[PDB]
């Protein structure tokens, strides 16, 4: 299960995961192969905030999906 | 220029523009950002995902 995500830069880093992995674990995924802080990385899917308290499943997350990495207070 | 909005992202920050279902956006245009887009909706200017926002030309 392979998941899209947009970063604001311009980069579709696609990520492994499971329906039964936490936001909190995607964090550290992202932490570990693009080096952006979990307190500094926001996760937006289909118009909701993604808790680091829930599980893809709870968000119903599928495969082939497309999250939304987007800054505290974006200025640009 | 002018996009339709199909989903319900709420603004998330003060640069951030709450777009719903059937919100049209005046003036969209596509930002340096991948996927965040600019426009004025609810007289408010904002910033918007692009997964969000449908153009309607």
């Amino acid at each position: 299960m392979q998941i899209f995500v947009k970063t604001l830069t311009g980069k579709t880093i696609t990520l492994e995961v499971e329906p039964s992995d936490t936001i909190e674990n995607v964090k550290a995924k992202i932490q570990d192969k693009e080096g952006i802080p979990p307190d500094q990385q926001r996760l937006i899917f289909a118009g909701k905030q993604l808790e680091d308290g829930r599980t893809l499943s709870d968000y119903n997350i599928q495969k082939e999906s497309t999250l939304h990495l987007v800054l505290r207070l974006r200025g640009g | 220029v002018d996009y339709i909005v199909e989903y319900d992202y709420d603004a998330v920050h003060d640069d951030e523009l709450t777009i719903r279902v059937g919100e049209i956006i005046r003036n969209v245009k596509k930002l340096q950002e991948e996927g965040w887009l600019e426009g004025e909706l609810n007289g408010r200017r904002g910033m918007f995902p692009d997964n969000f926002v449908k153009e309607i030309k």
